[PDB]
């Protein structure tokens, strides 16, 4: 049994930049032996898919910018110029024996310019201040780095462990972020109070920005 | 034209049994090895069984041997995995992976990958979601969406306009809430001027509860 | 359109000439591989000697070292670094 | 200083290679003559498939003419044409 | 059992010519096979020297202008450009089989420009003419072509079944011939007469020579 | 430095035996095929017999086969060819040949021949011969020989002061006279300025009759 340490665990790079990423087999194998490594690209919500196999050999239809060689216990795939598509984590997996295993994966992030988030909110409908809740949600769109602050006010008042926020994964296309806080109360509540506030803090923004509605 | 489709996921009950389904084709399953591998949610891939079709010769990892079983029918082209006494450990998404054939012997990696089955493994009942609208000039662009709230297990699918609208379509991951049902909001940027003569549907299916929804989302 | 006597036996003496080798062969003792290729292309002493109390055996020899997939059927692969004897000169002896 | 897969795999892979074919293998119903040199040079198909159910096997064949002492041991000798066969092209079969 | 026929049986050639001898075996054999001749030279009282083996190889320490081939039957000695120590008889032998057998040879003049001889003659010595018997000897030397006539005259009367000639081979320098003929007698008969006379006739002499001795 | 010498010829009765050898030198006769091959006088080449020394194989033409016996003693390195019922026919130069060896087989052909050994088989007695001088400007070239007379079986040599002189130097063919012996001349051409100072002395041998006399010529 082959153990497969992966390193490293996550890292951020611009694009362009070559990247490195090594695999170590747990087991003493001689500098002799090669061949025995197989790396894979894994995009959020996707299936793996095959990069380099054999420890070195391209795969059809993979761009060229992705390589692969070692030896011994030492693995290594290095992508040339790295692209925003390239978002990703990857795994080295070992087939020199059966069980088969993967290393547990490099987390690649794209580094881009800093880009401000456009703000968005947005009142709970009719259809649900019926059965018993309301749901208010603040959106920031398309944002990097990934860092932020989104606090919400209640007729000044700021709120704390009636909300949660997602995060997307990073866009493949143009290296952003995207996040919504939906802040959950009681109908009753909700009906109690006049403007309903959302403060969002980040780099990109020289001060903080505020959206807001009044209920009607 | 290589294809593999998983089917046979959903929830099930701790110590119950579920047995999944693999269809190949564009190949021969008989040339080549079939592998099961999973991937616990945000975690990594873990193999964990493969089979030789034509002798019927199995492995598996230590994690799943004596539960699960793998077998595949040459004649229907289909592997299948059969999964007995089953935990909340258990709980990933299944994809189902060949190894070819190259210089007349099969290969230990794993060249085609199908695009996985979730299996749940959760002692809570199926719902179905309630989906409301979030209605909106902050320059020229308005946002809106769906709230996609109060649905158990996962997953949740959502397009805008029947699939055509794609573009500045964010689809957030679900959060679970203290409930312990989940909850997602999916967004879209669309031009502000289009507002008063654009129709902007969003397109809900949970398959888990047979739901799907079609909500309008307009201001006011 | 026809080979003559001198070509003939000149070209079939015993000489080092390119010859392919079972793996197996090599290494018969091997109970845990199968490989990849099985064979492979080494410098051997081939021909005739044209003399039943003489064959044609090698006096100078060199190892070569070639890479081959090594398969452990139903286990899984790699590729190893093996060590193949090579013949430089051959020569006719009893 | 380390012959690559891709190389092996190539060079050893089914051909037509120059092998050293003993006359006598190819006449073997001649009680009648020894032969000088015993063996001669023919393309022949040569190498592995490496895939245990099929065999390297020529597809199109040529007949090519030698000039080869036939001795008649304690009678005789003289030079005689004679017919080898050749394959142009190997291929893999089962 | 082979027999080789040889031709042709003679031949006469220049310095300088090309010379053609066949062999001709008396068994069926194809024009596949080939080889199985060989060809010597024998000057006279000398062994054979062999000059060409295997149909057409040349034997060490030959000259080049000497050359073979052939096959079937059939079979060639070519001599590409004749010199005088050219003279020689020439066999060929076949090996197909045993016995080896050989052709019954051919023999080669050395044609040259015509030479007259010198001739001379020579009494018989006393120690002779003691025993019972005279012998005299005439002497024609170095001529070429090889066709002469002595004539022995004693006392103006010619002679008839008392003289025998020798002629010795084609010299292998010069291609010359020489001859003697030698006069036998009774010592009763020889101390009759006075005069002595050997008469030649030869090509290279405008009229014949003739040369003689008195008895004392 | 290959050579093959001959001995044992000479005269022999009708119906008497002869023993040949050849001995061999700058090869082993173990390594080659040893042949007798004999010339009738005046007549071409015939082939009678080989040797294979190492086994000791024999084969012979039909004229000789069951009266001569061919034999090689490897440790003398020598061949022998034994001679019995003979008759006026078997009359001839008996050459010793060998075949050398190419390929790592013996050869068919004759690559090396000895000088040969004359076998005369008659009723007729040795006789040694007499040898009478012949004595001479005809253009300043003087003209000298022997007579040699009256001796049987052939042959004789002849040479002129000691092997000294052979320039210009004919020895004739022997005749045989009708009285059954043989007669030969042999003759030199010398400077007739020189027939004051220099002598002329012509050697000549008849080993059959262990003769050998050396004879004087000069004028007068
Ligand atoms: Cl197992
Ligand atoms: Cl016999």
């Amino acid at each position: 049994d082959i153990q497969m340490t992966q390193s490293p665990s996550s890292l951020s790079a611009s694009v362009g930049d070559r990247v490195t990423i090594t695999c170590r087999a747990s087991q003493d194998i001689p500098r002799s032996i090669s061949g025995y490594v197989a790396w894979y690209q894994q995009k959020p919500g996707k299936a793996p898919k095959l990069l380099i196999y054999w420890g070195s050999y391209l795969y059809s239809g993979v761009p060229s910018r992705f390589s692969g060689s070692g030896s011994g216990t030492d693995f290594t795939l290095t992508i040339s110029s790295l692209q925003p598509e390239d978002f990703a984590t990857y795994y080295c997996q070992q087939h020199y024996t059966t069980p088969p295993t993967f290393g547990q994966g490099t987390k690649v992030e794209i580094k881009r310019t800093v880009a401000a988030p456009s703000v968005f909110i947005f009142p709970p409908s009719d259809e649900q201040l019926k059965s018993g809740t309301a749901s208010v949600v603040c959106l920031l769109n398309n944002f990097y780095p990934r860092e932020a602050k989104v606090q919400w006010k209640v007729d000044n008042a700021l709120q704390s462990g009636n909300s949660q926020e997602s995060v997307t994964e990073q866009d493949s296309k143009d290296s952003t972020y995207s996040l919504s806080s939906t802040l959950t109360l009681s109908k009753a509540d909700y009906e109690k109070h006049k403007v309903y506030a959302c403060e969002v803090t980040h780099q990109g923004l020289s001060s903080p920005v505020t959206k807001s509605f009044n209920r009607g | 034209e290589v294809q593999l489709v998983e089917s046979g996921g959903g929830l099930v009950q701790p110590g119950g049994s579920l047995r999944l389904s693999c269809a190949a084709s564009g190949f021969n399953i008989k040339d080549t090895y079939i592998h099961w591998v999973r991937q616990a949610p945000g975690k990594g891939l873990e193999w964990v069984a493969r089979i030789y079709p034509t002798n019927g010769y199995t492995r598996y990892a230590d994690s799943v041997k004596g539960r699960f079983t793998i077998s595949a029918d040459t004649s229907k082209n289909t592997a299948y995995l059969q999964m007995n006494s089953l935990r909340a450990e258990d709980t990933a998404v299944y994809y189902c992976a060949r190894g070819g054939a190259v210089a007349g012997t099969g290969v230990y990696y794993f060249d085609y990958w199908g695009q996985g089955t979730l299996v749940t493994v959760s002692s809570a009942s199926t719902k179905g979601p309630s989906v409301f609208p979030l209605a909106p000039t902050s320059g020229g662009t308005a946002a809106l969406g769906c709230l996609v709230k109060d649905y158990f297990p996962e997953p949740v699918t959502v397009s805008w306009n029947s699939g055509a609208l794609t573009s500045g379509v964010h689809t957030f991951p679900a959060v679970l809430q203290s409930s312990g049902l989940y909850s997602l909001s999916s967004v879209v940027t669309v031009p502000s001027s289009s507002l008063g003569t654009q129709t902007y549907i969003c397109n809900v299916n949970h398959k888990p509860s047979n739901t799907k929804v079609d909500k309008k989302v307009e201001p006011k | 359109e026809v080979v003559k006597f001198m070509d003939v036996y000149q070209r079939s003496y015993c000489h080092p000439i390119e010859t392919l080798v079972d793996i197996f062969q090599e290494y018969p003792d091997e109970i845990e591989y199968i490989f990849k290729p099985s064979c492979v292309p080494l410098m051997r002493c081939g021909g005739c000697c044209n003399d039943e109390g003489l064959e044609c055996v090698p006096t100078e020899e060199s190892n070569i070292t070639m890479q081959i997939m090594r398969i452990k059927p139903h286990q899984g692969q790699h590729i190893g670094e093996m060590s193949f004897l090579q013949h430089n000169k051959c020569e006719c002896r009893p």
